[PDB]
């Protein structure tokens, strides 16, 4: 789960990693993002069938360039699966992450955001070797800059 | 010293073309991540060793 | 005596193949958790560490460094020069060195 | 090393006695039968892979 | 005879003209000179190697044109174009693919030029002198952080010590004799003064700052 | 050898005494598919190295970079 | 260009046997044919090495984008897979672990090292230790194999 995320703090908007979330959550989230294309691909039916028995039945339409009949099938496809997404973030899911999201550190500016994945660590020999990102190279810390609420 | 310090095993890729069971076996090989333990001596190949049990075909001489 | 000859302190189990000779498997060989599942356990702790494990941290490490070096009165004038006049024993135990 | 001429591997069994428990008269009766199974492996192979 | 070779005439042009006309048909050995070394066109001047470039270039491109010159796949499939039965259909690109692959013969030749060699432990054995090493030699390695950090942490504190060192000389020519042989001397030590002589205080022995 | 501390009576792998020998391998298939030449380019330093370019990123974000 | 000619014998004439004159036109007859189709190629050439130039920019790109990634943080360049079960990789460490506590015999030479007939005339009468046969030898941590 490699997902950088936007999220308002009421007048700022500030920005997290799935990796900063308990798996048990990243599992929920990334849910979420696998169900985007199948209202996004599904939407670009409706857009495509619902254009293309316009474009064909309706005789006003149908009496006209097919490049014109054309643009409108092409046009209303990508249209549908546009509305689809939408329905799809704003209706239930949008706000959905952001409160799975709730008690994950967030930052001010996306460059700020780390990958847990990607930081370095080593095995510390005085904890039993457990793994460390206060390695003998580190001098100041992290420093994010608040715990997202919702 | 110098013998101990030689028989700490190197690393030898997996990937071979010359031992015709691998020729045909690693083609349905699934290539999976390594993720990094913090070591610099994950053994996530085989190894040069003679008595290695993937590196046994191999002639060191 | 052989060239090829070798002590060994764990067992070993030899293959008894014909044209070859290698070690098949260890004894008693106990298969722990995967890549995929030490990373995940290790996400975890990294995770709390990156959240809640920053605070007074800069102090901590000032005293990892200082007891580093090779002899004690060096670590003395560490601490009172670069931790705030921190004391030997008083720090030993904030870091775990004392029984 | 019996059939070498001259041979300086005299750690390979050279200055061991060396006796055996086969059919007496080895290069009349032993050591023809090695390659009449010689004649055989051969004459089985060629017929088959032909 | 090729245009190098008629540019050595003109740079030789006064040196053909010291070996022909004059040395040439002296007689003795100042003429066996002249006539071995005579300058002109080459006696079994051709060029073998360039020659055996044009011998291969011919005979391997007249192997790439019926290796590239092959049926379409793809055109008999419909079963309407020249071809209705082709079971060996699908061994029609393998050898323009292995022609076009031959492309890359000599820019992927020898273990260097298909790695970053540098990883590799061939790359070792050549910085030791073509000398033979453990092949766990790539793992028992140093860091290289340390050794080019240490370098330069090294030298950033010579440079403070520098100043700490004339700070102390300093101090210690203001102080008496009795002071610089009793301070850091050992505790079973009974100060007894020396002669006073003349020794000059030279931070530097070399004219140096 | 000789460079490492051991010095060398003789010469060769054909060893006179108590030792094993490894010919080399018979040019003849039934050996070619079983064996092959150590191949030195298959020996290579291990991929954790690149982590260490975490270090890199981490301290070009701290400078500001 | 004239070539000199020490002129010790006579030169055939040309009318009377003109295959000896003919190989060295010929000679450069073929360069200059090869040479027409060098210019011919100067568009084939040069489209390449355009395509070339071109094709550089994005690779730049690239390389920043496999390096870093999209934050900054390390891209595709971090990521190292295997074809490894579970069981090989163990059996590996094990391999190491065995490795590491893999001796060869009788050590190095005694004679090499300082004597106790030695340290009596300097001094140091040593004292005799006896073996220590409650020590198991064991392996470090894996990351130290
Ligand atoms: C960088 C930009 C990149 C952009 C990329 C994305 C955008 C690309 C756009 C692509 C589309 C461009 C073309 C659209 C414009 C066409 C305009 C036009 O004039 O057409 C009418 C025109 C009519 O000609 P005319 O004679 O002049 O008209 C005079 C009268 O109107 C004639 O009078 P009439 O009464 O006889 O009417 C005849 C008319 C009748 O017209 C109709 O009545 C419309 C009926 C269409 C129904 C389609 C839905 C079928 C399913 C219904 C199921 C309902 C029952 C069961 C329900 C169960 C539910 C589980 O004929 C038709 O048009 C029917 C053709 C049926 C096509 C069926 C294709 C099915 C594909 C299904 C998969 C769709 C996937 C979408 C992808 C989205 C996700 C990626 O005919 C054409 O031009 C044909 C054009 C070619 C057909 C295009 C359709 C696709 C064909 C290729 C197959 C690809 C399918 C996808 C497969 C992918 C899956 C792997
Ligand atoms: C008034 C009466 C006065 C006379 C009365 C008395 C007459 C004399 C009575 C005899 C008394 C007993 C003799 C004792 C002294 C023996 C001294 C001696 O040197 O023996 C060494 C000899 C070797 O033994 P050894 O060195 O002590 O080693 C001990 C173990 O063998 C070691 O154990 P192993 O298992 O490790 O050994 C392997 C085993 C291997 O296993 C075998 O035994 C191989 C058997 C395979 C062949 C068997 C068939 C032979 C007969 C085929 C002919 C059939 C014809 C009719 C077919 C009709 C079909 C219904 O043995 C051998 O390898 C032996 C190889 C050396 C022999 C092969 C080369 C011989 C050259 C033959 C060329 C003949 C050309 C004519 C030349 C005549 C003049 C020299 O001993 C014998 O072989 C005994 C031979 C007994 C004769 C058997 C019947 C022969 C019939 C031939 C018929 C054709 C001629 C017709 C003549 C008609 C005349 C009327
Ligand atoms: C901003 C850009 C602007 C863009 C717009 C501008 C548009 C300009 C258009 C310019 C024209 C472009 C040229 C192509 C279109 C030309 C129009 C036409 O009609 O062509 C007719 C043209 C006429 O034929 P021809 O002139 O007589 O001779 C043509 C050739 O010289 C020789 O012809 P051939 O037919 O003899 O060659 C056949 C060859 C052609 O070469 C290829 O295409 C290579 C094909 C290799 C892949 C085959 C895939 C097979 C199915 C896989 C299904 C899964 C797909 C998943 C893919 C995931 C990918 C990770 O394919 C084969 O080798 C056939 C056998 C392949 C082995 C089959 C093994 C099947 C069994 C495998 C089973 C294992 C899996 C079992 C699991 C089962 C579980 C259910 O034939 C062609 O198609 C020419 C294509 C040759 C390549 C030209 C490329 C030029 C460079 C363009 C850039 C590269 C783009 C291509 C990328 C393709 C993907 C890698
Ligand atoms: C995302 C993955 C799924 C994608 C969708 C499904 C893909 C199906 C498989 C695609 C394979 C592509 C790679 C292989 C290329 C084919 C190789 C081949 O042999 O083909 C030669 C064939 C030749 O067929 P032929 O009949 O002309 O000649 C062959 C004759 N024999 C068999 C005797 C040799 O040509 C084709 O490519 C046909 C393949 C058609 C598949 C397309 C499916 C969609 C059908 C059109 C849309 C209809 C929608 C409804 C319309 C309603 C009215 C408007
Ligand atoms: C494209 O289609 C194809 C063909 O055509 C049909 C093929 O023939 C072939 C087959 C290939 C061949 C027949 C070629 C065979 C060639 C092979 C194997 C390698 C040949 C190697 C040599 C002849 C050795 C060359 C050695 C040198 C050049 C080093 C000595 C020269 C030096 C140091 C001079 C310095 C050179 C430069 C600075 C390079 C610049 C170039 C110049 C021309 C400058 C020249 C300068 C002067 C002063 C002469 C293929 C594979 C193919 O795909």
């Amino acid at each position: 789960s490699n997902i950088f995320l936007e999220l308002q703090d009421g007048d700022k908007t500030v920005y997290t990693h799935t990796s900063l979330i308990e798996e048990s959550k990243q599992e929920q989230i990334q849910a979420i993002y696998d169900k985007v294309p199948q209202w996004t691909n599904g939407g670009r039916f409706l857009g495509f069938w619902l254009s293309m028995e316009a474009v064909n039945r309706v005789q006003s339409v149908a009496k006209l360039p097919i490049y014109y009949r054309a643009g409108i099938v092409a046009t209303s496809t990508l249209l549908g699966g546009l509305v689809s997404s939408l329905v799809f973030w704003k209706s239930g899911n949008e706000n959905q992450v952001a409160k799975l999201a709730n008690g994950a550190p967030v930052y001010l500016k996306k460059w700020e955001v780390p990958e847990l994945s990607k930081l370095y660590f080593f095995l510390d020999d005085d904890n039993n070797f457990k793994p460390s990102l206060n390695h003998h190279a580190v001098t100041q810390g992290r420093q994010y800059y608040k715990i997202y609420q919702h | 010293a110098t013998r101990w310090y030689g028989r700490q095993p190197g690393h030898l890729l997996r990937a071979d073309t010359y031992w015709i069971p691998n020729l045909v076996s690693q083609r349905f090989a699934k290539h999976q991540p390594a993720h990094w333990d913090g070591t610099q001596n994950m053994p996530i190949f085989r190894l040069a060793d003679p008595k290695h049990k993937d590196s046994y075909m191999v002639q060191f001489r | 005596m052989q060239n090829t000859t070798n002590i060994v302190h764990v067992p070993v189990h030899m293959g008894h193949t014909h044209y070859f000779d290698y070690i098949d498997s260890f004894p008693k060989l106990k298969e722990g958790p995967t890549l995929e599942e030490n990373h995940i356990t290790n996400q975890k702790i990294l995770r709390e560490q990156l959240i809640s494990g920053q605070q007074g941290l800069e102090q901590n490490l000032c005293l990892r460094n200082c007891f580093k070096l090779s002899q004690k009165r060096y670590i003395e004038f560490c601490l009172d020069r670069k931790c705030g006049g921190a004391d030997f024993q008083r720090a030993a135990t904030i870091l775990g060195y004392t029984k | 090393n019996s059939a070498l001429i001259g041979s300086e591997n005299q750690s390979d069994s050279m200055n061991e006695l060396n006796t055996n428990f086969s059919m007496t008269y080895y290069i009349l009766t032993v050591l023809p039968g090695k390659f009449i199974y010689w004649i055989y492996e051969i004459l089985h192979t060629f017929f088959v892979v032909c | 005879m090729n245009p190098i070779q008629k540019a050595w005439l003109k740079i030789l042009e006064p040196v053909s003209y010291v070996i022909n006309e004059k040395m040439a048909k002296r007689t003795g050995i100042i003429g066996k000179l002249g006539r071995f070394f005579a300058i002109g066109p080459r006696e079994y001047g051709v060029h073998p190697i360039n020659r055996m470039f044009i011998f291969m270039n011919r005979k391997y491109m007249a192997f790439q044109a019926v290796a590239l010159h092959r049926y379409s796949f793809v055109k008999s499939l419909t079963h309407n174009g020249f071809h209705m039965l082709r079971v060996f259909r699908h061994f029609a690109f393998v050898l323009p693919a292995t022609v076009l692959a031959g492309l890359g013969l000599f820019v992927y030749w020898g273990d260097d030029n298909k790695c970053y060699s540098p990883d590799r432990f061939p790359y070792l054995k050549k910085r030791a002198g073509d000398m033979a090493l453990p092949l766990n030699s790539l793992n028992q390695r140093t860091s290289a952080h340390y050794i080019e950090i240490n370098a330069i942490y090294g030298a950033e504190m010579m440079k403070r010590y520098h100043k700490v060192w004339e700070n102390i000389i300093e101090e210690r020519s203001k102080a008496t004799d009795q002071e610089k042989k009793t301070r850091y001397a050992h505790p079973s030590y009974q100060y007894s003064p020396l002669p006073v002589v003349s020794i000059p205080n030279v931070l530097n022995p070399l004219n140096l700052q | 050898t000789l460079r490492a501390g051991k010095n060398i009576e003789g010469s060769g792998q054909v060893h006179f005494g108590y030792h094993d020998q490894k010919w080399g391998m018979p040019a003849i298939p039934m050996f070619q598919l079983m064996y092959y030449e150590l191949p030195g380019n298959s020996i290579v330093v291990n991929p954790c190295r690149n982590q260490n370019y975490r270090l890199y990123f981490e301290m070009r974000k701290k400078l500001g970079i | 260009p004239k070539i000199v000619n020490p002129q010790l014998w006579p030169n055939p004439n040309k009318l009377r046997f003109a295959d000896l004159y003919k190989y060295q036109g010929v000679e450069m007859k073929k360069i200059n044919d090869s040479i027409k189709n060098y210019k011919a190629a100067k568009f084939y050439i040069g489209g390449i090495l355009g395509g070339c130039l071109v094709f550089k920019f994005f690779i730049d790109a690239a390389v920043d984008k496999y390096i870093f990634g999209e934050n900054g943080n390390g891209g595709k360049f971090l990521e190292m897979q295997t074809i490894n079960s579970n069981y090989d990789y163990y059996y590996n460490r094990q391999f190491q672990r065995m490795r590491y506590l893999t001796e060869d015999p009788a050590g190095d030479d005694p004679l090499q090292k300082t004597k106790d007939e030695h340290l009596v005339d300097l001094g140091f009468i040593p004292k005799v230790f006896g073996a220590n046969v409650e020590v198991r030898k064991r392996a470090p941590h894996d990351k130290y194999l």
